[PDB]
RNA sequence: AGAGAGGGAACCCACU
């Protein structure tokens, strides 16, 4: 079986690479100089080098002669490994999308109405624009009046409205783009969006007990953290062994009178002291205030910090009393009684009493 | 580099940590007076 | 031959049974290149839309599959030399698959991908 | 208002403007030369 | 330098040629115009506005091209670059001005050029010492393992090519070369692009030489001084086991900067590197074998006359031996490669250009910016 | 640099009258850097085409047309390095050569023949680099710098008889190193052609003037002969940093750090060569009347006691000038400088200085004292976030340099290269000895 | 009476 060799190539052009290959070999396949390789391969998301398929590297530079863009690996060839090679092939993979290119890059548009040619979607939209002032920027909310006044390219239909290289807006943008142009897988946008248009949270550290099983109420506190089945080693009280617990099984247990802090929800940042533990009904009093503050056991966590909670200046003068009488020169300070005088004359700056100035 | 931070006789060790730059320090030419004591150095106005 | 390559890099879709790579003017014009005796998508654009796929992943330009490991492990060594896929989405609706097996052609799937 | 340069090769002198590119009228000699300023200079003859 | 030897960088340089319709593009007469400065009309820029101004005092560059389709067009006066003139040259403005001239142009008489101006800086491009090109010199390495080390830094003139220092050493080890065999001094070669000490025998074998006799007539030129003849015999014996010229190129060509593939492709690179890299002052051609040998058998000769003292040997400040590089060789040399990077940059702009299937733009192909 | 080394940087015997043998820089340089002498030339090369004609127009046998036998008896003969043949009579051959150097016939006087005599070899050098220096011809002891010569060249701008026409006529030639190794050179005629109990009678070349072994900075030294030799390289170093006229056009040039003289004077004693370096036209220094005394001990170690009222009749008191260029850079609208005069309450981050000095431009008009942290240059740069409130585009501009004072000489205004506005102003600082 | 400073690196010539 022949094995696979890593060419260098330009980056973003590897298809047209394949393509080209493909057209040579069928240009030469009946010649006196043909190509001895095997196949070429230009995956779909490796990007800046390709593959030929050979039993040798000679028969690869033979081949790849004559193609410019794979020159940066026409002297030397590296071959895939021999467990390496099936990792080649091997692939992995009323709505919100997010647009891939022009200046609304990945933001959130609701889709408003899929047309069912399968071509376009039409989605709403929050615009990055200056509203042709600064161009001759964050998402703000579209403002028609303001497009009105500085004019330009615009077209008014009411709420509805056309500007700046037909773009449709509305009361918000509605415009067309490609299904190909948008991701409309994995975008999950938040409750700030949402008005725009379970969770595991373990910390070394922290407290915790057992609800279930045959070991049940060990407290432990928490050494390391996975994602979903953590395989927990809490330190229990007296044991020296390490356990194991999964987070369906474990429960963020707090002693009363312990310093707890809030993670999510209404009562996130504020700090304080819990008093009685109840079955789900965690009772506190804050650092801040004195207000009974009642959240879910999971909603705690357990954190040691503390919680936050003159005229003359630049006057051309003249002195007109003393050893300096005569001399022409500027203000650089003043004071009440004196004043320095930069001289013209000598490359000097002497203070006189005001008494001795004149201006000019 | 950091080691190249360091290891020069321009670096942190040498450089900084042994001779370094000084505040209240004045340097110009010297010129000869035979009427001050041995221990008396006549220094500028607009140096002092 | 020259008129199984694709022409340009745009509207390229992949085959869903050979996994056949081309434009969509190819398919138009010439239908599939390996079994369009099977498929009949030429002279039918409906036809193209329904047996080729507008989402693939990785293309192979198979040169000699009779000396291939790669079309050993595609299982296109029977096939002509063109532009493969490696992983297609998209699949023939229950007709086209029956009457292929009519005809004795199984339809195995040509999406091979991991599915995480 | 205007700033009175001297037009170098040309010794003659012409107004400018601020954002004004630096031309002379008579041939275009790029380098102007700004005039001797107005107010009193005195000199210690020392 | 801007009289001669530019035109000479431009005819020395290969006219490039691409392989579809074949095109080779040739420079054949050069034009130095006088500085003038611009957007702007060409006026001429005398030097003190170049200084105030903060521009560069340099005149431009044209060339004519001719190239070959054969559909052969002529394109005279393209504009390659602009090159800074020193002042007072011949092909600056104030040449031969009277004084009552360099003062109207605020320029004194008392100036004496010779410096270019640059971003309104003059700069001075200070003479450079170098050894003397295209000379044997016999040096005495006493801490090395050779007793006495020939060299010979051969420089071809007006070649684009640097030079390229050919050393041929005598082994020393006074007595015993460490063997219970090794008796006497074997002189061994230093060549370029090989990184091995091969024999000199070796190469004189590899010129085309077979025959002992011929080879000593071509180092020692007189057969009745039998001392001489006693102390080069060690290294004729050295590659007694050498006699072809196949064999002698062969192992030339082994252990080489660029190791060989295999018998082919090796013969070739070691007549390369004896064809094109040592001695090039001797010829460059397929004639040139005979020279080439003769003048490395003097160099042989005077080793073995230093190894005598006949001769005594050669000081390294004596300055006799030394060049001095100025304005002229020094800019030659940048321009050689400056030249040759432009030649590249229109090369890889034709290959960009005619895999489309169209015709290149000559003036976009040569880019101004990597000669000025 | 920094090599222990001595042999690179001493004075070796062939840089006699090609290199000067004083002036060097005495810093970690020593030897390194040189200074050339007056009458040095360096060649600047020619074809070696002629010549190698020339010689096969005689009897010279070439390398492909010989028996290896007649090698040994006969001069080998190089060009350029490269061996073109042989020749079996040396003598007739150089005195060949020579004749037509001394015509200019077919070989360029910068060329040079060697012969080594020793060991049987005839070297001709065309390389452009070679460094040599003209002598005269010597002719039986006798010179052929004849009385005629001398009358024609008194005579210039009449007969239009110039150096050229000496060299063309056989009298003078250039020598380089390589031939100074086979030349009998006399120092001076009055004493190596007279007969006397004979040193060698065998002269071939004479030197023209032994003052011409000295470079620049070393001809401006009086009696160089009766100091010592350090002294004299600390002087050549010294002479290259002293005060004075050091252009006519000083007035137009805006140099940074100009260092001219109220008074230069030529000196009282001088030499035969600063009439060639020009010395007496642009002078730096005056003419001095010194006493050498002890006296009440400012004169110490190493200082000088100086004339007050001297100093005040303007005696080395200089005038130091120096430049500030700035332009502003039109860029893509973040940061955009421009001349002005900046306001406090309109700019931001405005230093603490007098900014009334300048003009309605930014400027400073000709003929204003500025000193030390004083705006010579009004130049603001805008901000990119003045409406990302009410404080607006930034100070950057260019200060007077502290720790210094004086008038402002002259500004000029001018477009820069890419078409940018760009000013320089040259500032005057008289400097009286202290 | 509105109060601080920044560039940074590289390379040449000297100075004792
Ligand atoms: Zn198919
Ligand atoms: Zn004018």
């Amino acid at each position: 079986d022949p094995n696979l060799w890593t060419v260098k190539c330009k980056i973003g052009e590897e298809r047209a690479t394949a393509i080209s290959l493909m057209r040579k070999f069928i240009a030469y396949q009946f010649t006196d100089t043909p190509l001895q390789i095997k196949s070429v391969v230009a995956p779909e998301h490796v990007k800046g080098y390709i593959y030929v398929e050979a039993y040798k590297q000679t028969h690869v530079k033979q081949a790849i002669e004559g193609v410019g863009n794979l020159r940066l690996g026409y002297w030397n060839q590296q071959m895939v490994p021999i467990k390496e090679m099936t990792d080649v092939l091997k692939v992995v993979k009323k709505s919100w999308v997010r647009l891939k290119r022009g200046i609304y890059k990945d933001d959130i548009a609701q889709v408003d109405y899929v047309e069912p040619s399968q071509n376009t979607i039409s989605l709403k939209m929050i615009p990055r624009i200056d509203y042709d002032r600064i161009k001759a920027p964050p998402q703000r909310l579209f403002d028609a009046e303001k497009i009105r006044s500085l004019g330009g390219d615009v077209a008014s239909d009411g709420d509805f409205l056309i500007f700046e290289g037909n773009r449709y807006s509305r009361k918000f943008l509605f415009k067309s783009f490609a299904m190909s142009a948008v991701i409309t897988e994995g975008v999950k946008p938040t409750l700030s969006e949402l008005e725009k248009f379970r969770e595991h949270n373990f910390q070394p550290g922290d407290n915790v007990e057992v609800c279930e099983g045959e070991l049940i109420n060990l407290q432990g506190k928490i050494l390391s953290v996975d994602g979903n089945k953590i395989t927990i080693m809490p330190k229990h009280e007296d044991l020296k062994d390490m356990l194991e617990f999964p987070a369906q099984e474990l429960r963020k247990y707090f002693k009363m009178g312990d310093h707890v802090k809030v993670i999510a929800g209404r009562f996130e940042g504020d700090t304080g002291l819990i008093v009685r533990v109840e079955e789900n009904f965690v009772i506190l009093f804050s650092d801040l205030t004195m207000h009974e503050l009642k959240v879910l056991p999971r909603d705690l966590q357990l954190c040691s910090e503390t919680a936050s909670g003159n005229e003359l200046i630049g006057q051309t003068v003249r002195i007109s009393q003393g050893p300096y009488k005569g001399y022409i020169g500027v203000v650089k300070d003043a004071t009440e009684s004196t004043a320095r005088v930069e001289l013209h004359s000598t490359c000097q700056t002497i203070s006189v009493d005001r008494q001795r100035l004149t201006t000019v | 580099s950091l080691k190249q931070r360091l290891k020069g006789k321009e670096g942190r060790v040498r450089g900084n940590l042994m001779g370094k730059r000084v505040d209240f320090s004045a340097r110009t030419v010297i010129t000869p007076d035979p009427n001050l004591s041995i221990d008396q150095v006549g220094v500028p106005r607009s140096i002092a | 031959a020259l008129e199984t390559v694709p022409k340009d890099l745009r509207h390229l879709r992949a085959c869903l049974l050979c996994s056949l790579v081309k434009t969509i003017d190819q398919f138009e014009y010439d239908g599939c290149d390996n079994c369009d005796a099977y498929l009949q998508m030429k002279g039918n654009r409906e036809m193209v839309y329904d047996c080729t796929s507008s989402s693939f992943d990785g293309i192979i330009a198979m040169m000699s599959p009779e000396d291939s490991w790669v079309s050993k492990w595609q299982r296109v060594s029977n096939f002509k030399p063109g532009v493969y896929a490696v992983s297609v989405t998209g699949r023939l609706p229950q007709g086209i698959v029956r009457e292929l097996k009519s005809r004795g052609v199984a339809y195995k799937s040509r999406d091979t991908a991991i599915k995480t | 208002q205007p700033m009175i340069y001297i037009c170098g090769e040309c010794h003659t002198e012409n107004e400018i403007k601020s954002r004004d590119p630096i031309r002379c009228r008579e041939c275009g000699y790029r380098i102007m030369y700004k005039k001797r300023t107005k107010r009193l200079v005195v000199f210690d003859a020392r | 330098f801007i009289q001669m030897s530019v035109q000479r960088i431009v005819e020395d340089a290969p006219p490039i040629d691409l392989q579809p319709p074949r095109y080779l593009l040739k420079f054949e007469q050069i034009y130095l115009s006088k500085p003038t400065h611009w957007d702007g009309a060409p006026s001429p820029m005398m030097p003190n506005e170049a200084r105030l101004r903060n521009l560069t005092y340099s005149a431009p560059l044209y060339v004519d091209i001719t190239k070959t389709v054969q559909l052969q067009t002529q394109h005279q006066k393209t504009f390659i670059g602009k090159i800074p003139i020193m002042l007072r040259s011949t092909y600056c403005l104030l040449n031969g001005l009277t004084d009552r001239d360099l003062c109207e142009l605020n320029e004194c008489p008392l100036d004496p050029g010779g410096y270019f101006i640059i971003n309104g800086s003059e700069k001075v491009l200070i003479a450079q010492e170098k050894m003397a090109t295209n000379t044997v010199y016999v040096f005495a390495k006493k801490d090395s393992k050779y007793a006495y080390t020939g060299e010979c830094r051969s420089c071809l003139e007006n070649s684009s090519r640097p030079t390229s220092t050919i050393w041929v050493s005598m082994l020393a080890r006074g007595g015993q070369g460490a063997k219970k065999s090794a008796i006497g001094q074997r002189i061994v070669a230093t060549l370029p692009y090989i990184k091995q000490e091969v024999p000199i025998i070796i190469v004189f074998r590899a010129l085309g030489f077979v025959s002992d006799r011929d080879i000593l007539e071509h180092i020692i030129y007189d057969f009745e001084d039998p001392e001489m003849m006693e102390m080069v015999k060690p290294s004729l014996d050295e590659a007694f086991v050498i006699q072809e010229q196949n064999v002698a190129l062969n192992f030339i060509g082994s252990r080489g900067a660029k190791p060989g593939v295999t018998k082919e492709k090796r013969i070739k690179y070691a007549k390369e590197v004896l064809q094109k890299e040592m001695l090039p002052h001797v010829g460059v051609s397929d004639f040139c074998e005979t020279k080439k040998a003769y003048f490395l058998g003097y160099m042989v000769h005077r080793l073995l006359l230093a190894a005598l003292g006949r001769r005594e040997l050669d000081d390294r400040d004596h300055y006799g031996n030394k060049r001095l590089d100025l304005a002229g060789p020094l800019l030659a040399f940048l321009f050689r490669g400056m030249f040759k990077n432009l030649l590249k940059e229109v090369r890889i702009y034709a290959q960009k250009f005619i895999d489309r299937g169209k015709d290149f733009n000559l003036e976009l192909a040569i880019k101004t910016r990597i000669i000025s | 640099r920094d090599g222990k080394l001595a042999k690179p940087r001493q004075l070796h015997n062939t840089l006699w009258g090609m290199v000067c043998p004083a002036e060097t820089p005495e810093g970690h340089a020593v030897g390194l850097v040189k200074n050339l002498a007056l009458m040095a030339y360096i060649s600047v090369g020619s074809q070696p085409s002629p010549i190698l004609e020339f010689l096969e127009e005689w009897s010279m046998e070439n390398l492909e047309e010989i028996s290896p036998a007649a090698i040994a008896d006969a001069t080998k003969i190089f060009v350029n390095g490269c061996w073109v043949g042989i020749h079996k009579d040396p003598e007739q051959l150089m005195n060949t050569l020579r004749k037509l150097r001394r015509q200019m016939d077919i070989i360029v006087s910068e060329v040079s023949m060697i012969r080594d005599i020793r060991e049987r070899e005839i070297r001709i050098y065309t390389d452009a680099g070679r460094i040599c220096r003209p002598l005269l011809i010597v002719e039986k002891q006798k010179l052929l710098l004849k009385k005629r010569h001398i009358d024609q060249l008194k005579e210039r701008e009449y007969n239009n008889y110039s150096w050229q026409d000496l060299v063309a006529s056989g009298v003078v030639e250039y020598i380089d190193t390589l031939e100074e190794e086979t030349v009998m050179l006399a120092m001076t005629p009055d004493d190596l052609q007279e007969k006397e109990v004979a040193y060698c009678s065998t002269y071939t070349h004479c030197e023209i003037h032994p003052s011409m072994i000295l470079g620049v900075c070393a001809s401006i030294i009086p009696f160089p002969d009766h100091n010592q030799s350090p002294r004299n390289t600390y002087q050549s170093a010294m002479g290259k940093q002293a005060m004075g006229v050091y252009i006519t056009n000083f007035h137009v040039r805006m140099d940074t750090l100009a260092h001219v003289l109220y008074y230069p004077q030529k000196p009282l004693v001088t030499t035969r060569s600063m009439e060639y370096l020009r010395f007496r036209e642009l002078p730096a220094g005056i003419n001095s009347i010194v006493a050498i005394a002890s006296y009440t001990g400012y004169n110490q170690e190493d200082s000088v006691i100086m004339n007050r009222s001297a100093v005040d009749r303007g005696f080395f008191r200089s005038v130091f000038y120096r430049s500030y260029k700035e332009q502003e850079s039109k860029k893509g609208f973040d940061q955009e400088e421009v001349f002005e005069k900046p306001t406090r309450e309109t700019c931001q981050g405005m230093r603490h200085a007098i900014y009334d000095k300048l003009d309605d431009d930014g400027l400073i008009a000709p003929g204003v004292r500025v000193s030390g942290d004083d705006v010579i240059i009004g130049k603001t740069v805008t901000l990119p976030e003045n409406e990302d409130r009410r404080y607006t585009k930034r100070d950057c501009s260019t200060f007077l340099r502290t720790s210094e004072t004086g008038i402002v000489d002259q500004v000029m205004v001018t477009l820069n290269q890419e078409g940018y506005k760009f000013c320089k102003i040259r500032v005057r600082s008289v400097r009286i000895p202290q």
